[PDB]
């Protein structure tokens, strides 16, 4: 059980330890995102504190400008060769978690999208196109991520179609939140079973690890530190095909934060110690 | 991006097989006596059959025992490549062991073959920074008398040099440690950067221009010779990497499409401009040793093995700082022999396992490597004997000098004449997109199996029992020569005696027919 | 053991040429880098030139080279320092040098007799 | 910091004060280090973090682990065997710390001078003839602490001061077994060795003795009884195959870091063995001039070296009776520390073999029977020929056997029970699983190297000598069937096993004696396979 | 038993150096600790040097430390005081001492003839 986390912002050293103090623990693994417009010279003065402070990286890739046809067609081979080159170079392993959110229609690169430009049949071609290149460069120390929504969101999505078989992807994970009644379009408490039930039920007939790689809950609902306790409890019984979870810590949005409330705080330093 | 990429191919172009047995070679068949039948042998022989066992194997995507799907009754060939494997292997590490003892003997505040003040040096010692009718330099003696006492006879062997069964441990270990876990930049400039710095130490030398001419002036009366063209075919064959086996094991992982004609063009390339190099360094230093010790270059040292032992040491102690410089050289040896052996037991034990099939033994697969490196150990006890040298050569000059000129040759007619040359371009052409050039096909197909023809009928013909330093070879030691230089090309006709058994057909030549074909 | 001895200097003008030579016994030269080095009187020791044991590469200062010319024959177990268009700065001590390593981390500067060049 | 000392306690004692030195000489100075350390790294602390873990996540002491592979539950019974050989004889140790402190209370110390009647005309002293030299201290002790006969047989007559010092000795940890400060306990031991290192260090020869001690000898590692000396000196240091590290760590939480506490302890262990070989060897430099001898033949002794060496520095410190108070009672409260833990150990083992409370009431009844039984045990001890039979079970009985009985449990558990199995094990209560350095250290480097040293061990025999006086062929026989008293005790066991089991063949009731009991594992949350 | 026998004093200018010496005899002094103490004129008894039995460790008294260097010589069985750069507040009678305990509780000062120095 893997413990690890988003930071609030870029997790260089001034930012990591801010973190780890805070929750009374060394990280086991940290998330960064990037969009693909990042070159590994931005990336790397970020990942070196990561590998120095003794912590996987875990590198979630969004393609905002790259859909599913041009990257299976070729249109961003420069981009992907160029990336495959400096991550065998570095060597680290390295969590790549590419194409994720994918049964969402928010995402350009997403299937459910209101466009309707990807369909379940281009993603597989197009994870796979980038795994490819990854390989035929001899990038070993690269491992791959899938990444599923918790929920069905938008025109023709499932959680198993759009995925590129055990021998392309290397951890199966899943993306869910407990919004509490925060948002003014009709949102409700979940607890980690009415988040997580479904996701972690279509994914173990995968034999694969599954990671969880963005999970929160609101103050604003119900009760936070309860909800904390009883997540890892969870983890640690019924979801024993688990490896690791890592937590969202922001307050640009939503108070994703653990430390939201004192009492919220003292929760979270019970769940991993 | 390109250019990383060139560094793997010349790091691949150097190694032990040309750094200390291209000089030893070029010296035994005579200086510019062997350039020229070299040269000749590698570029109408040597390359052809070296882009042929990369294509073969990478087309098929199979490893020397599997690719002889194309005839399964040839496949004691595939079998054969195995066996001159377990000769190299055995005896390859002897000469990293001999390079870890000069390497930790340089570790000290004086190099000790500088000098003729030991015990062990003789009255007829010359020294270079210090009597007799002939004169012997300090490391001819310290290498001699010292590192090896040599014996008088083969069987003579006395008793074990103990520091050498020592190192035997470690050479052993370092590999077998290396192939459980498995920089580009340091590897590939590392052993030019070091032979750079000796080449110009050999050419500042007096007497450098004498041995110079030597190696580089050709003697048409000595081109008439069988055995010239003999060592010259085995080393134009030995330093490419042909009839071992890993050629078609490392180039079965390669993928389909890949430009193996540019692989093969810039490895063998790169691979003369290293051996010409390597001699260039020795041959001038020989030519300092013969006005100091007084004598010709054609007699100055006349040591197969032991060669790069007995110059590159001298050359060492001229240099300033000289202890930095030696433990950098035989470092570089080290490293260098340490990685033909990972890909030498790497590609023999996934041979041994591509026929066992995966159950079972991909468990195993550490234990036969275990076992493997065992095997070597106790096969490598004779060579650290105090008749070393002379087991050494006779497995270096028999059981590995020819031999792969005929394995190769063999897989060249049954692909060209039995599986079909017609049929072998066009499967070249299906992952190069261009056919295989005109200097190749003519090569393939009467060139090379005529020339490898006649050098083995006049070898047979003008046989002469084999010398190292003047001391001739006893009839019963250069038998065990002929016996093992054979025992792997018998693994052809005695591999298909046990296949046109098993097959189909029950007749004389329809039986062939089957087996023949793929 | 090591013995180095030199000739050839003297006085002379401006515009002027000298040969300084030396030669070497005790030990095998013709496997050694032969120097020269000078020392104006009070001022410290400049280096001059420098030559190969085969004698294909040699090296000079700065304020000296292409006015000299060094050379060496291993025959005669001699080193030569061919000076060649004097000024008043060449006044100096010159002194044949050979640094033996010993195959060591360390080298002992074996030294001659020091020869004087005087130029008006 | 206050639980860095309790660890630091435990790293010091009569096992590398007293024991550690002597050895040390016997084998040569030098001589012994190189081999002390390898042994202590490769084969000392890996056993000494199986027998932590294997103890803590059974949670079960010293015999019922053995559940694990029940067959071979006679390692158990064997390390009982090399506790009641140590329970006995270290005793007899702490009976003369007690001797040397009750006769340190005087107004002056008596071995300081050759002025004494036992003192004979070849005497030296410090404070005051013959070619040959001895020293007060040398002499006090050879001479009027015990008078030492010239052989095993000639037992002469009972030191009576000693007999009644080994009645406080037994007095004295019984009592306190009926009732049972960590930075008085923890820092006591290492100010008054620095006294007398300070001491050490300052006497002239000092040099020549320091010398003596680290400078190797590349020419005697080839001798087999080197290593097996200094293999049962990491062994017995450590706590290793006496059985107190499973009893002891099996009331240890489940969850608890045995990997930082083995490192540590065996660190400052090894840290403390240096500095009391260091004070001892300056010591035997200053005798070397003094008494005109090489350093090498000063004492070429037994278990005197610590009482004939300490005694000397103790005379050259100023207020020296003060001092000498306060080190002999140091090795006291360090010695009944550790009989402590010796003996509770061994009557939780032996009771918890019997009906809980048809023996378990008696555990008082018990121990003081224990305690009656070590002393009518240890009254040959108390005779006139007492170190010689003090040194035939320090070399022979719990010496070797301990580094065998400890290999057998690494041989059971890699190859039978599986080290597979065993490696996430440890994983479940440490989180992280053994490093590699210790995964290839029991499966192939203890268990060779250890087989090595035993074979060579065999060949290269010589009967045992005590300051070049040699054992007789009776007295080495009973040093044989000592030793493997405690070994045999793994057959035997087995042969009342395979009796006892079911299977009725040759291989099956093998395989079903050797597999773990179904009553195995931890207690509550504790599982992965359940 | 025990006799200590001082020599090497004087008179001196400010500035000098002299080295007292001390020879011991009727016991074993290489197992002992030397000590030197200065008792100036009608004032009481300052403490000066004090040695070690092997002569590894030396102290010093505050108004000698950075001037005068202590060192014996246990073949000879002597000590010396090697007194540097003196200065007119060293005239005192110097006394060489060693502080026999006895194996006891108290101690018993073994003393010198005590020998002048006299600096002006
Ligand atoms: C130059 S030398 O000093 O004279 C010498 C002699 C013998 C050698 O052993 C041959 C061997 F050990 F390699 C064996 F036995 F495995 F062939 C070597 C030696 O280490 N290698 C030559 C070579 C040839 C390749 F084509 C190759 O793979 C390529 C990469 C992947 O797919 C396509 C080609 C890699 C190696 C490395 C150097
Ligand atoms: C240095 S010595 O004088 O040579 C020596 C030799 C043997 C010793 O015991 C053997 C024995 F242990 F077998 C015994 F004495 F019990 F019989 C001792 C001795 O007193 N102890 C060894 C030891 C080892 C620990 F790791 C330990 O910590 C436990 C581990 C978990 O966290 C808290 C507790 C506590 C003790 C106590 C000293
Ligand atoms: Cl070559
Ligand atoms: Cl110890
Ligand atoms: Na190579
Ligand atoms: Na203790």
């Amino acid at each position: 059980l893997k413990i690890g986390a988003w930071v609030g912002t870029q997790p260089s050293e001034s930012a990591i330890k801010s973190f780890q103090e805070l929750q009374g623990r060394k990280l086991d693994i940290v998330h960064q995102f990037i969009n693909w417009s990042t070159d590994f010279s931005w990336v790397r003065p970020y990942a070196d504190a990561v590998y120095n402070n003794g912590s996987i990286l875990m590198i979630t890739w969004e393609p905002w400008e790259y859909n599913t046809v041009d990257i299976k067609n070729g249109k961003a081979d420069a981009y992907i060769t160029r990336m495959a080159q400096d991550m065998k170079a570095y060597g680290k392993e390295i969590w790549l978690r590419p194409l994720h959110a994918a049964n969402g229609d928010w995402y350009p690169w997403a299937i459910g999208y209101s466009s309707r430009v990807n369909t379940n049949e281009t993603y597989i071609a197009a994870f796979r196109h980038i795994v490819d290149i990854f390989r035929a460069n001899g990038a070993t120390n690269v491992k791959w991520v899938f990444n599923v929504n918790c929920d069905n969101v938008g025109n023709g999505t499932s959680y198993l179609g759009h995925y590129p078989g055990d021998n392309y992807v290397d951890y199966t994970s899943i993306d869910g939140y407990n919004w509490g009644t925060t948002q003014s379009w009709g949102s409700q408490w979940q607890s980690f079973d009415q988040v997580f039930s479904r996701a972690y039920q279509a994914l173990a007939s995968i034999n694969k690890p599954i990671i969880i790689a963005e999970f929160a809950s609101a103050e604003i609902g119900g009760n936070k530190a309860r909800w904390i306790t009883e997540a890892y409890n969870s983890i640690r019984t019924s979801y024993n095909k688990v490896i690791a979870a890592v937590w969202f810590h922001e307050n640009k949005e939503t108070d994703w934060r653990i430390n939201s409330s004192p009492e919220a705080l003292a929760a979270y330093r019970e769940a991993i110690g | 991006n390109q250019i990383e990429f060139v560094l793997t191919s010349v790091g691949y172009a150097v190694g032990l097989g040309n750094v200390w047995r291209f000089p030893y070679l070029c010296y035994r068949n005579g200086g510019g006596a062997f350039m020229f039948p070299y040269f000749i042998m590698l570029i109408f022989c040597g390359i052809p059959a070296f882009f042929m066992e990369l294509s073969f194997g990478q087309f098929a995507s199979q490893g020397c025992l599997g690719v002889w799907r194309i005839s399964p009754m040839f496949k004691g060939v595939g079998y054969g490549m195995m066996v001159v494997s377990t000769y190299i292997g055995i005896y390859y590490n002897v000469v990293i062991c001999i390079a870890f003892y000069y390497f930790f003997s340089s570790m000290t505040h004086v190099l000790p073959w500088a000098y003729c003040n030991n015990p062990w040096n003789t009255h007829d010692c010359a020294g270079v920074l210090d009597h007799s009718l002939q004169r012997t330099s300090p490391s001819e003696e310290y290498w001699r008398l010292y590192v090896l006492k040599l014996s008088d006879d083969i069987g003579n062997f006395g008793e074990v040099r103990l520091p050498l069964l020592g190192c035997l441990g470690v050479a052993w270990l370092v590999v077998f440690l290396c192939l459980i876990r498995g920089v580009v930049y340091f590897t590939a400039t590392f052993p030019y950067v070091v032979l750079t710095i000796l080449f110009v130490r050999g050419v500042t030398l007096e007497g450098a221009f004498d041995g110079i001419m030597y190696y580089l002036t050709p003697q048409w009366d000595k081109i008439l010779e069988a055995k010239v063209w003999g060592d010259a075919a085995s080393q134009a064959f030995y330093s490419l990497g042909c009839a071992w086996g890993g050629l078609i094991t490392m180039a079965s992982y390669n993928k389909f499409h890949n430009n193996c004609y540019r692989d093969s063009v810039i490895i063998s390339i790169t691979n003369c401009a290293t051996s010409v190099y390597a001699g260039f360094v020795i041959f001038s230093i020989l030519g300092f040793m013969a006005n100091h010790l007084g004598v010709d270059v054609s007699r100055v040292a006349d040591h197969g093995p032991g060669l790069a032992f007995v110059a590159y040491p001298e050359a060492l102690t001229l240099l300033p700082i000289s202890p930095l410089w030696s433990l950098l050289f035989f470092f570089m040896l080290i490293l260098l022999g340490l990685g033909t052996q990972f890909c030498l037991l790497e590609t023999l034990v996934t041979a041994i396992v591509d026929e066992v099939g995966n159950e079972w033994i991909l468990q195993k697969k550490t234990y036969v490597t275990l076992g493997v490196a065992v095997a070597g150990f106790l096969l490598g006890i004779p060579l650290t004997s105090q008749a070393g040298i002379y087991w050494l050569l006779l497995m270096d000059n028999y059981a590995a000098s020819f031999s792969l000129v005929v394995i190769s040759c063999i897989m060249c007619v049954a692909i060209m004449y039995i599986y079909g040359h017609r049929n072998y371009f066009q499967d070249i052409q299906m992952m190069l997109g261009f056919p295989p050039p005109l200097f190749f096909q003519i090569c393939w197909r009467f060139v090379s199996p005529a020339i490898i023809f006649f050098i083995l009928v006049f070898t047979v013909i003008q046989y002469q029992p084999i010398t190292y330093n003047h001391y001739q070879y006893p009839g019963w030691a250069v038998a065990i020569g002929f016996l093992m230089a054979l025992s792997s090309v018998l693994c052809i006709p005695l591999y298909a005696m046990f296949r046109l058994a098993r097959t189909d057909g029950d007749t004389l030549l329809q039986r062939l027919k089957n087996a023949t074909k793929p | 053991q090591v013995q180095l001895v030199e000739s050839g200097g003297g006085l002379v003008q401006a515009g002027g040429s000298l040969r300084l030579s030396c030669a070497a016994s005790g030990f095998p030269v013709y496997a050694y880098e032969m120097y020269w080095y000078r020392q104006a009187p009070g001022k410290e020791r400049e280096w001059v030139a420098a030559i190969s044991s085969s004698g294909t590469w040699a090296g000079y200062a700065d304020s000296v080279k292409g006015r000299f010319t060094i050379s060496r024959d291993n025959a005669k177990n001699t080193v030569y320092l061919q000076m060649n268009s004097l000024k008043p700065e060449d006044t100096a001590v010159y002194y044949c040098n050979v640094k033996d390593w010993g195959a060591s981390w360390a080298y002992y500067d074996y030294w001659g007799q020091g020869t004087q060049v005087t130029v008006s």
